[PDB]
RNA sequence: GUGCAGUCGCGAAGACAACCAGGAGGUUGGCUUAGAAGCAGCCACCCUUGAAAGAGUGCGUAAUAGCUCACUGGUCAAGUGA
RNA sequence: AUGGUUUGGCACCUCGAUGUCGGCUCGUCGCAUCCUGGGGCUGGAGCAGGUCCCAAGGGUUGGGCUGUUCGCCCAUUAAAGC
C-alpha cells in the first residue's frame, strides 16, 4: 500500500511517483494510463490515489475524491490557502458549497449525515483559515 | 546591557552582604519567578545573559520582567600595578542581591515551558535560586 | 562512552542506573551510553 | 455566599518575647495576637498544622471560631508573617467579628477562559479591596476573559462581585490588561 | 518479595533434598547443588513444592528472596528440561564442524579457532552455519554462548560473524 | 476515567439497555477500526454496537435481568443492543462474522433468557 | 543510595509493570520550499466513527513506505505513582 | 574550580654574603601520554583517522642560525612528550 496525490492533467513519472513505489516493485507505465483515462474523464480536481499491492507485484488502485483543502480552495477562488489561518483570511465560503463539497466528501468520510459532513468540511476550512457562512 | 545613565558618585564602598531582602520579596507582574538564596553581586553581563536565555527558549509569546537593576559601580585597579596611589576607575556594574529577593518574572500560557526556560536563566546566575510562583 | 561530571538520560529509551556506586545511562543507542566521572 | 466558621483550639501564651516564640514555633505552635472592636488584645498560640490546613482549603481570608480556654469567639485572619525563605507562618493576627458586621478585606482575583490566539493576557493587580458581611466573604472573585481582542483593559468596576459585596477600591484600577503578543523582535529588545 | 512470594512446583518426577540452607535437587538430566543466603529459610511444603521466607522486610531479606526463590526455580527446571541455545552464523565462508567435544570456527581469520566444551556441556552442530550448545546450567549455558559470541568483532556494515537466532543487530550503511 | 465518570456510565449502558429488546455478547480481538466502522455502519442503522468494561456492565446489568450474564464477561467484551427490531443485528452479527471469522459470540440475551452460541444462532434464523 | 515525616494523584468500579488486541476517515491540514505527506521551519491546531486515536511523544526515510507511542478494551493479582 | 610552572601583589627568613642566565656531566620524581600496550563512541566500508577512558615498564636522533631558553629550517624516526 502507498498514498500519492497526482494531478489529473498529468502522469509523468517523477520522484514524488517514482522511487516512492518503485522501491516496492510494481509497475509504473501501466498506472499512468490507467489513472489518466479515469482522472480526465473527471478532468477538474487533483485526485488522490491508494495503490493497493498484493505478493505477485499485481496492483489495484483505488480512486477517490478531490482533497477537501483543494476543494475549498478552488470553491473560494483562491490559488494558496492563507499562511496565518485564522487571522488573515484569505476568502469567504458560503453554507451550500461547503454542503456539496460535504457532499462530494460524504462518499470519502466516516460521517453518517451531511451535517456531520459539513463540520467536517468546516473543520478543514479552518485548518487554512477559511471563515464559514 | 543596563547601566545606568548618569550616577551622583561613581566610587563606592562596596555593597554590604549581610542579611537577607525585606522589600521585592513576592513575585508582582508575572506568574513565575526566580527567587535567590546566596548573597553576590549579580553583575551586568550575567543579567543579560540570562536574560538572552529565557527569550530563546520560550520563542516568540511571553513578556520577561527583570526587578534588579545594576546601578551599584564596582572599581578595579590597571593590571600589573603595586598598591597605593588611589582608588581605581569603575569597571563592572553589579546589583546587590540578597536572599529572598525575586529577580526575572517570566508570563507564558503553559507551565512546563515556562519552569524550563527560567531554569535555564538560573544556570547563568552565580547564586543558588529557586523557580517560584504566584499563589500562596 | 562519555565520561562526564554530568549524565542525564539523553532520549527516553535512555535509563540511569548505578554499578558499583558510579552512575551510569544505558541505552539501545551506544551513542547515548555515558558514565559519571 | 455564606460559609461556615472552622474551628481551632487555642491557649493563652504564659510568655511572650522572642525566647518565648522562637520555642514555640519549634514546638509547632504559631503564636498569634486577637484584637477587635471588643479593645481586648489576647495571646494566642494556633496549632501550625492546622491552621496551614484552615488556610490552604479556604483562602487566606478564613472566619474562625477559636476555642480559648473552653470560650468560643468569632475570629478573622487579619495578616500573616511569612519567612521569606522557609515560608512559614510566625505570626498571625486575629482579628474578631460579630455575625452581620461590615468588614474590609482583600480578596484574589483568578482569570478563568481562553483568550484569542495573538493575545498576552497580563494581570496588573493581585487583589482587590472588598466590604463586606463576616460570613459572607467570597474565597476569590473570577474574572473571564474569551473571545477578548485586541487591546482591551478588564478593570475592577467591571468584575462581577456576589450580592451584599461592595468595591471599595476605586473602579479605575486596571486588574487585567490584554495584549498584542510580542514577538522575537519584540523580546530581544527590551532590556537593552 | 512477588517473585519471592510464589511457591516453587516440583514435577513427581523430581527429587528435592534440603539440609538446612543446603539445597541439592536430583533429577532425569542429573545432579545439582546449591546453597542459600543466611537471612533466608527454605523449608519443604509437604504438597512437594519449595517455599521461601524472608523475616523482615530491609533492602537484604527482600532482595534476596527473589533472588534464593528463582534461583531453585532455574535448578529444578536444568534437572528435568535442560537449557539449549541456539546460535546461527552469518558470512561467507563462515564454517562451523564438531571435533569430539570440541567446536571450530572458521571466521576468516588467518587460522582456525577452537573452544572446548567443558564439564556438564555438550555441542551439538546440525548445519555447516547453524548450532547449539546444551547443558543444565543456565549461567553455564549462557556463559560458553557469551564467549562464543565474542569470537568476531561486531560487524554493524555486514552483520558477519556470531549471532543469536532472535538477535536483531543493528545495521549502518558504509558509503564513503 | 474518574469515579463519577464510571458510575454514570453505568447509567447510561444501563438506560441503553432498559430500552434494549435483547443483547448480544460477541469477542473482537483483532479487528481493525476500518473494519468495525463498517460493522458500526452494518449496525449503527438500527441496533447500536459498543464495547465496554466487563465489570462496568457488570453493575450496569445488577439492574434488570442482564444479571445472569456475569459468566459471559470472561474476555474481550462487545455487546450489540436492539433498540430497532428484534433480529436485524442477529443477522448482520452473523454476517459480519462470517466476513471476518476473527470475531466469536460468545452469547446472547433475549427476553430475560441467556443462550449459547448455537441457540442464538438459531433466533438469528427466527 | 538510604532513614524519617507531610501533601497530592490513581486503586478490588482490579491500581502499576508485563502479556493480547485495537491505535482510524477527512488528510499529503494551510504557508513554506526541490520536497515538507504526524515526524527542516511557521500558522491554526479542528470535525467525524466512536471504547481510543494527538493537526501526532519518538526512530526511520531525499519525500513516501515502515517500527512505534500517546490512548482504549481483555487475562493477571495488592498496592502504585509524583 | 584544580595546579602553583608564567607576569604580578606582600615584604616573612638570609645584605658580619643563600653565586645570578644558557651549555656540559649526572640523575631522580609526577602524569595533564609523543611512540609502544588495552578499550568505548564515531559523520568507523578498507588503509588511515577524530574524540574520550585505562596505563608511567622502556624509549624519546643528528645538524644550519642565535649567548641564547624559545623559535624557523635541513635529513631521518615508531616518537622526536609536558
Amino acid at each position: 500500500l502507498i498514498k500519492l496525490q497526482i494531478q489529473a492533467g498529468q502522469a509523468n513519472p517523477a520522484p514524488p511517483v517514482g522511487p516512492a513505489l518503485g522501491q516496492h516493485g510494481v509497475n509504473i507505465m501501466e498506472f499512468c494510463k490507467a489513472y489518466n483515462a479515469a482522472t480526465e474523464s473527471q478532468r477538474g480536481n487533483v485526485i488522490p490515489v491508494e495503490i493497493t499491492v498484493y505478493e505477485d507485484r499485481s496492483f489495484t488502485f483505488a480512486l477517490k475524491t478531490p482533497p477537501a483543502a483543494k476543494l475549498l480552495l478552488k470553491a473560494a477562488g483562491v490559488q494558496k490557502g492563507s499562511g496565518e489561518p485564522h487571522k488573515t483570511k484569505v476568502a469567504k465560503v458560503t453554507w451550500d458549497q461547503v454542503r456539496e463539497i460535504a457532499e462530494t466528501k460524504k462518499a470519502d468520510l466516516n460521517a453518517n449525515d451531511i451535517d456531520a459532513a459539513a463540520k467536517i468540511i468546516a473543520g478543514t476550512a479552518r485548518s487554512m483559515g477559511i471563515t464559514v457562512e | 546591557m543596563l547601566i545606568p545613565r548618569k550616577v551622583k558618585h561613581r566610587k563606592q564602598h562596596h555593597p554590604e552582604q549581610r542579611g537577607i531582602a525585606s522589600g521585592g520579596t513576592s513575585v508582582s507582574f508575572g506568574d513565575y519567578g526566580i527567587q535567590a538564596l546566596e548573597h553576590a553581586y549579580i553583575t551586568n553581563r550575567q543579567i543579560e545573559s540570562a536574560r538572552i536565555a529565557i527569550n530563546r527558549h520560550i520563542k516568540r509569546g511571553g513578556k520577561v520582567w527583570i526587578n534588579i537593576f545594576p546601578d551599584r559601580p564596582l572599581t578595579k585597579k590597571p593590571a600589573e600595578t603595586r598598591m597605593g596611589s588611589g582608588k581605581g576607575s569603575p569597571e563592572w556594574w553589579v546589583a546587590n542581591v540578597k536572599p529572598g529577593r525575586v529577580l526575572f518574572e517570566l508570563s507564558y500560557p503553559d507551565e512546563k515551558t515556562a519552569r524550563d526556560a527560567l531554569t535555564r536563566a538560573i544556570h547563568k546566575l552565580p547564586i543558588k535560586a529557586r523557580i517560584v510562583t504566584r499563589e500562596e | 562512552m562519555k565520561v562526564n561530571p554530568s549524565v542525564k538520560p539523553i532520549c527516553d529509551k535512555c535509563r540511569v542506573i548505578r554499578r558499583h556506586g558510579r552512575v551510569m545511562v544505558i541505552c539501545s543507542d551506544p551513542r547515548h551510553k555515558q558514565r559519571q566521572g | 455566599t455564606a460559609n461556615i466558621p472552622n474551628k481551632l483550639t487555642a491557649n493563652v501564651r504564659t510568655r511572650t518575647g522572642k525566647g518565648a516564640s522562637r520555642q514555640a514555633r519549634r514546638d509547632g505552635k504559631v503564636p498569634a495576637v486577637l484584637y477587635g472592636h471588643g479593645t481586648d488584645p489576647q495571646h494566642l498560640e494556633l496549632n501550625a498544622r492546622d491552621f496551614a490546613a484552615v488556610l490552604r482549603s479556604h483562602g487566606t481570608n478564613a472566619i474562625l471560631t477559636l476555642d480559648i480556654e473552653g470560650t468560643e469567639q468569632l475570629a478573622l485572619t487579619k495578616a500573616l508573617d511569612v519567612h521569606p525563605i522557609r515560608r512559614n507562618i510566625q505570626h498571625a493576627d486575629l482579628l474578631v467579628v460579630q455575625r452581620g458586621e461590615k468588614v474590609t478585606v482583600e480578596v484574589t482575583v483568578l482569570v478563568e477562559g481562553d483568550a484569542t490566539p495573538g493575545t498576552l493576557v497580563t494581570q496588573d493587580a493581585n487583589t482587590i479591596e472588598i466590604e463586606a458581611e463576616a460570613l459572607s466573604i467570597p474565597e476569590q472573585l473570577t474574572v473571564s476573559v474569551e473571545g477578548v481582542e485586541a487591546g482591551t483593559q478588564i478593570t475592577a468596576g467591571q468584575i462581577s462581585l456576589p450580592e451584599g459585596v461592595n468595591l471599595i477600591s476605586d473602579p479605575e484600577l486596571l486588574v487585567v490588561n490584554v495584549v498584542e503578543a510580542p514577538s522575537a523582535e519584540a523580546l530581544e529588545e527590551e532590556g537593552a | 518479595s512477588r517473585i519471592g512470594k510464589q511457591p516453587v512446583p516440583v514435577p513427581s518426577g523430581v527429587d528435592v533434598t534440603i539440609n538446612g540452607q543446603n539445597l541439592s535437587v536430583k533429577g532425569p538430566k542429573g545432579t545439582l547443588t546449591l546453597d542459600v543466603a543466611e537471612p533466608i529459610s527454605v523449608s519443604r511444603a509437604e504438597d512437594g513444592a519449595i517455599v521461601v521466607t524472608r523475616p523482615d522486610d530491609e533492602r537484604r531479606s527482600r532482595s534476596l528472596h527473589g533472588l534464593s526463590r528463582t534461583l531453585i526455580a532455574n535448578l529444578v527446571t536444568g534437572v528435568t528440561e535442560g537449557y539449549t541455545q541456539k546460535m546461527e552464523i552469518f558470512g561467507v565462508g563462515y564454517r562451523v564442524q564438531l571435533k569430539g567435544q570440541n567446536l571450530e570456527f572458521a571466521l576468516g581469520y588467518s587460522h582456525p579457532v577452537l573452544i572446548e566444551a567443558p564439564e556438564g556441556i555438550t555441542f551439538a552442530v546440525e548445519s555447516p552455519t547453524k548450532f547449539s550448545v546444551s547443558g543444565i546450567d543456565k549461567q553455564k549455558v549462557g556463559q560458553i554462548s557469551a564467549v562464543i559470541r565474542r569470537l568476531r568483532r561486531p560487524d554493524p556494515y555486514k552483520g558477519k560473524g556470531v549471532r543469536y537466532e532472535g538477535e536483531q543487530i543493528r545495521r549502518k550503511v558504509g558509503k564513503t | 476515567m474518574a469515579k463519577a465518570d464510571k458510575a454514570t456510565a453505568v447509567a447510561d449502558i444501563a438506560e441503553q439497555f432498559k430500552a434494549s429488546t435483547a443483547t448480544v455478547v460477541t469477542e473482537y480481538r483483532g479487528l481493525t477500526v476500518a473494519n468495525l466502522a463498517e460493522l458500526r455502519r452494518a449496525l449503527g442503522d438500527s441496533a447500536t454496537y459498543t464495547v465496554a468494561k466487563n465489570t462496568l456492565v457488570k453493575r450496569a446489568a445488577s439492574e434488570a435481568g442482564i444479571e445472569g450474564l456475569d459468566e459471559l464477561f470472561a474476555g474481550p467484551t462487545a455487546i450489540a443492543f436492539v433498540k430497532g427490531e428484534a433480529v436485524d443485528a442477529a443477522k448482520a452479527i452473523k454476517k459480519f462474522a462470517k466476513d471476518n471469522k476473527a470475531l466469536v459470540i460468545k452469547g446472547g440475551y433475549m427476553d430475560g433468557k441467556a443462550l449459547s452460541v448455537a441457540d442464538v444462532e438459531k433466533i438469528a434464523d427466527l
